[PDB]
């Protein structure tokens, strides 16, 4: 359901007219998909001025890994700040990406939540005990990179997400500031 | 227009710029005072 | 099976279960268990105990007439629950010796099925849904002892009874409080 | 099995139950029975309890088969539904020996079936149906001592009967009333 | 695959179907089962041509297996509504319900190609309506209603009597085109009109 | 399938589904099933409508199943709240909420189709909503709530009373077009207007 | 089987398992096993085990009345699992006789079903669930010896309780400790 | 059918329509995807215009707590006004936004549904007992901040809201002024 | 995938898929199955190029497994109607209905590609026609009729008896492209004319 | 995801205006009436330039298969058939079938030519299945003498290879004649 002006010329939905503001849109889960798409208009919308802040939406349920790390490498590389806002939820990977911002720019609605949690495999990987070996010291790797993210931007100790990540932690807004994820909680702006 | 036949299980379908007719240059985009002020046709 | 064994054992005191819906496999088993008690004993009752959601109306008109036919008396106990046909077989059994269980539930409606095909079948579906609600109407009517009106506005939709209900309403002849 | 020990002592007493509908394995343990209890006693009758949905023909053409070339009466018992192939082998009992019970119902219909594969199996098909259609049709003729045309006319849809209407029709010779 | 090119002119994304060019001669076409969406599109298209010219004819093509009733008579009482006189032509099978609106064209207007069929036969429930007996009485009632709608609408466009659709319809009653025209649903078998 | 024609009108050359020319006449079409997806449009059709001219009648064709009935009392609200009155025609069909919709029409504008079905039935759970009995309770009392307030509404548009309309919608109550002139759902059946 | 020897050697010990959930076929063969054991001996008491996770209210009401109407006393055992309709059954056991083995959990709630059809089906389903909850709260009233008002506000959503809580709100009378 | 109808070039369906005179339309349950659409929505209508108030129409049945929150949060955030109207229903989260607007410009239609209830899990959420006390602490954590939202804007106590919400309260559009999630019953303009 | 060129035309630009390019040079394709949408767009197509130019050869290119007797005997006879003279060219295939088509070209204008396979089988019930048997010798009675019609169209337009097409579609009487030219299906095994 | 560029228009639609026809998936009777759609359009835009075909294809149905094989011999461009990683089954007797001296393959695509089969299972009675087994003879013996007359093989030679899958690399299906030349790569470092 969205008001789509269509036309020869731009359609302008809603989503262009926030990405004409230079907000990138994340809101469904962070697949291989969404996050291509994500880092093609993280690069356009640093090729259209690396200087203006590119303001990040979040309000994903999380997802895949490489996924996560495919946008998490394009935000840290483009030369523009990357303003997170937490819209609902940033659980998972999306958690991740909300601290991804750049310190002093990382928002959250004062009712999101933010979910952090180690990663997990998507069903059962069968194989081998060697082929296991592997896809365990795979998800080791990925829970470590994953805490030294985390360590890098909520200012923490690695070995302190290693305890807190060890089941779902869920934060509010207020207790997202306080850990480390994000750096303002947004006031209500209403001339009410 | 010069060989509008009737379409379908209906009508009958017997019914260069010589055969020209201000009806086409309508549909090319002369407006029809220009036309009506070009009365001689040349091909 | 430990479960046909004990039905096994009853069946040979004579106390046979409508404990399922009432479909052809069920039916023809009772009818067959009624056939053997009268065969064994033309004079002794069969107990038929009734924990049954009710069921095909041809299945429970075989175990109706083969209650009937059965030269013994068939006595009828609610268990729990009596509805549809098996409220029916419950109100079949012989008068004196209908029995509820102080907690059985008795649902009465009217037939339930489905019209289907050309409008030619469903003409004729639908004249026979006529005659069997009409014939279903009848014998709970003459079962209960209500007038056919009243079985007629009463199971229109689901009409449920208590035990107490269906012993004034007259599908039951006692209630058993041991 | 419980439901197979009471078939079984049933069976003792030369009552067999065309239960379910008659497919060729219902079909086959019948003409089993048949066979059987023909092997027994060729002079006691068999008493061939109907409860049938109707099912195949040559299927029930195997019972029919059974039950004429045994040389002991086949009592045929409309018991709840007789409808189909289980009219038919109602009819087809013994004359003097078709019952209904009161409550029964008769459904006598033209067979079903289905058309498939290339024109000229479907050829082969329909010409296989007229001679089906037509051999049943003499069948109930002869059973009902209707005329053919009465037949034809009467199962060219879904015709229904209750114990009285199948009485005069000539399904059944009486209708039990004990 | 239907060929059809899409000119823009910076106005629209303007599309341009051989069935755009068809209702350009107001060809209304009924080529799929006669359903509600069917039905709401036909409909929409006899209101259009309606209003377009009220004098010129509408034609009907009509190549479709038939299906529901109200479907049927939503574009039945839309054919028999507008101004405008319906070509109906039969194309390939006019079963069912399209059989109805196939004799529901302009008397002298009804027309089916040779080798088109007519395939009339009484309404049929898709499936089994379950129910209460009260419930099935009903929908009995509305199956009759609808054999009862369906013959004398058949009555009134094929000059037979009610009772004759009835013993006709009784079973599927597949017509060719030169037996619709002797039973009334059409009016003309389309003669070919081949150059050659 | 649906053609698309294209109208030369004060511009010329604007391709035109005939849907869009519908709306286009202030005629919104009701001819799928009353769920909240339809309702949703509806309700958009019939503000778009009174804004652009609110004296003006919309018209609002009825081939719908009928649905839901939140999304009933959505399009009812919004029929019963623009300033344009709204001229409800039945096409076919208006069975549910959709004859609600059609007896919601404002008085001396329901029409409906001379073969067209107007069932009226009472409210039903579609499928088993399962609970607690407390959750159940509610449930019960909702769709009494439902059931009283779709005849409370009929009451007001039949003028018949709401205990007439409870007794008639116990069952399937189908209406032809001339049996809901006379119940009061329609009040025009619509003779047919063919020049023929 | 197995599994239905050691049942049947326990059954011969009057000792009998409400081991699943309670349905119409667990509580039919529970109802034939006490109809058989009080047909043995009328004065020994029948043990019966529940381990259920609750079941159909006529079902367990089927069994209840079984369980009140058999002479000898039902002397119920709370074994690991007695939830709804199998809480109901424990505390439905002869007074005194009702235990709780010490690490069983007993779950009482008020009945579950689901609303369905018609407005006027749903409203005489709602009724008929208003007289359900009101009997199955008068009857773990009676059995508890709690206030029916205590019942109903303890029941509205899941309450559990472990062996020494079920004590004390009554639904058993021992706990078992040897 | 949605039709449409060309402007001036430009081809608009009726929610186009609506969108341009800052009718915002939740017509569908609250998803991630809805509440996504609904949040640039209240984005676009702020920049557009942040004095000229933005209406809400809700037909809802309903959705997630978190695309909830997101809706929330975003038509609390934005600098116009809120005018919710129910159309219909609005069930769940949907009551929620419903009495998210702005205090005298909540509507309802006098046949519209309110249906308030507790969260609730769709399915089973499996886990350790660990992982399910998490989910049951945020399930509580979702429910007492729907009734503190509801708190908030019916003016009622959250206790209250927790005695009410305890099953499916269903409100009328009368029963849900007096209750105080809308305040206006939105009176027929029929001229007729 | 199916790439859309774009030709800069009198409306704004034209935007255009290989089918439509070849359509403008009256060429069909006949490439799905034979169904009713399949027949619905083809006569379509052939009543458009018909009206553009009747005296212009039409010519429709045959890759079919074939399909639905009526949906064949729509294209049929639209293919008999038009004015235009349909040159029938076989790719590949043309089974079944299909093939009764390649032989429903003009004379001397029914062409197959030297390794086009031409498939002649009697009409097939797809899936099993339940019902009565008054049911079925209606079915079996209008399959007769479909086999008697086909084997009578593939007489007039192969020369041949329509006896001899029935001993010979008893079974799949699969003929090359050469075997179909000596039976009558073609009149051309249409040589490659690459430059090469 | 395939990003556009308009009025310079897919990358499809580039190669296609530069007589570029596309074989990327299975042939079927879609894929082959989209392509002989695209044949006798370039044909008829220009006839004396040289179509161009590219096979990334797995093969696929045998009636499908000679649609294209005739509609490429059938029009008057020359078919310059390159293979694109595979050519199975069915794509490698197109691969075959372009115009010698003009039928390329990249050096690392994979060549798979083998027998007809029947993909499942056709029922019917034993006079059917006479029918149908006399047709995928038909079948067999219509690929190797259109693979005999594409490789300068002996078509006895075709059926020995072809009675397994014979996988031919890029420089085996140079020596085997399905393609003619094993494309160097020409990039510049
Ligand atoms: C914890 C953060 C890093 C991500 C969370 N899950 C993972 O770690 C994800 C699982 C997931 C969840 C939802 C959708 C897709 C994939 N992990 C992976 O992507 C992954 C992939 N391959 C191997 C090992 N892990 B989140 O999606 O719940
Ligand atoms: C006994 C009557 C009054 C009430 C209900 N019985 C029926 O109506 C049963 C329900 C049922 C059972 C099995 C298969 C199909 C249908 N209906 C019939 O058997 C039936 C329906 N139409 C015609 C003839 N018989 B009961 O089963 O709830
Ligand atoms: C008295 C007559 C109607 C007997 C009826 N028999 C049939 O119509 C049965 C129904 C059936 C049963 C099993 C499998 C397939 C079909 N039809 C046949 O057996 C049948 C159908 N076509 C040709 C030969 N036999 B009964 O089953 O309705
Ligand atoms: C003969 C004419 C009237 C129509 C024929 N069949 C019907 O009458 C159709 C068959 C059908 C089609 C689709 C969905 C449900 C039922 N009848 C109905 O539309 C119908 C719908 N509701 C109740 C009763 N009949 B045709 O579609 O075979
Ligand atoms: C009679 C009028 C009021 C509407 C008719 N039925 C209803 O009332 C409809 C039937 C329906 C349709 C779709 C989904 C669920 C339920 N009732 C409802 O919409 C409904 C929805 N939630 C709770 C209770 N009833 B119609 O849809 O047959
Ligand atoms: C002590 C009380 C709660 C007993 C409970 N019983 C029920 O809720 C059961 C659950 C159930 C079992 C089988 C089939 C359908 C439903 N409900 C009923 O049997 C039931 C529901 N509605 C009306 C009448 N009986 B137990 O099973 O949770
Ligand atoms: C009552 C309001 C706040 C929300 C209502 N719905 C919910 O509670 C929804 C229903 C739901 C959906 C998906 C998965 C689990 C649960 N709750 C949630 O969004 C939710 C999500 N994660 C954890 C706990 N609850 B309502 O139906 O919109
Ligand atoms: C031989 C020619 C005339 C037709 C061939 N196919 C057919 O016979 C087709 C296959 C089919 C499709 C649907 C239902 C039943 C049968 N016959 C029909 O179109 C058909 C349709 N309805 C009834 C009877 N036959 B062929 O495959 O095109
Ligand atoms: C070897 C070459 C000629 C073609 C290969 N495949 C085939 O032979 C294909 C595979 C197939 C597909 C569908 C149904 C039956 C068989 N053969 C056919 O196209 C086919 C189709 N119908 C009858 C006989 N053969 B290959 O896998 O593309």
């Amino acid at each position: 359901i969205l008001p789509s002006f269509i036309e020869g010329v731009k359609e302008s939905n809603p989503y262009n007219k926030l990405f004409e503001e230079r907000i990138i849109f994340l809101g469904v889960q962070v697949d291989d998909a969404s996050a291509n798409d994500i880092m093609a208009q993280l690069l356009v919308l640093e090729s259209l001025d690396p200087d203006r802040d590119i303001t990040m939406y979040i309000n994903s349920p999380g997802g895949g890994f490489t996924s996560l790390m495919a946008i998490y490498d394009t935000m840290q590389y483009v030369r523009a700040d990357i303003q997170t806002v937490c819209l609902g939820q940033a659980a998972s990977a999306a958690a991740v990406l909300l601290a991804a911002g750049t310190p002093g720019k990382r928002m959250a609605l004062p009712n999101a939540r933010v979910l952090i949690h180690q990663p997990s495999l998507s069903g059962v990987i069968q194989g081998q005990f060697s082929d296991l070996e592997i896809q365990a010291a795979e998800i080791e790797r990925m829970r470590t990179l994953m805490e030294t993210t985390l360590a890098r931007h909520t200012g923490k100790d690695a070995g302190v997400i290693r305890k807190d990540t060890d089941r779902d932690k869920i934060l509010t807004a207020e207790e997202a500031k306080d850990y480390g994820i994000i750096d303002t909680v947004l006031e209500y702006r209403k001339l009410s | 227009r010069v060989g509008k036949r009737g379409l379908g299980f209906g009508a009958e379908v017997r019914s260069h710029f010589a055969d020209v007719m201000p009806e086409d240059l309508i549909k090319f985009g002369l407006i029809p005072e220009f036309i009506g002020r070009l009365p001689v046709v040349a091909s | 099976s430990l479960t046909d064994s004990v039905y096994e054992r009853l069946l040979s005191e004579r106390i046979i279960f409508l404990g399922s819906e009432v479909n052809d496999e069920i039916a023809n088993r009772l009818c067959a268990q009624i056939l053997l008690l009268a065969a064994e004993d033309a004079s002794k009752d069969i107990s038929l105990y009734i924990n049954s959601p009710g069921g095909s109306i041809s299945a429970g008109m075989a175990i109706y007439d083969t209650m009937v036919l059965a030269p013994c008396d068939i006595a009828t106990y609610a268990m729990g629950m009596a509805a549809s046909m098996g409220e029916f077989l419950l109100a079949a059994g012989t008068k004196g010796k209908r029995y509820a269980l102080p907690h059985a539930r008795i649902l009465m409606h009217q037939p339930l099925g489905g019209v289907t095909g050309s409008a030619a079948d469903i003409a004729i579906q639908a004249e026979q849904f006529a005659v069997i609600k009409k014939e279903m109407f009848r014998l709970n009517a003459e079962f209960t002892g209500q007038p056919i009106e009243r079985i007629e506005a009463d199971s229109d939709r689901d009409r449920w009874f208590t035990a107490a209900e269906a012993l004034e309403y007259g599908f039951v002849d006692h209630i058993i409080t041991r």
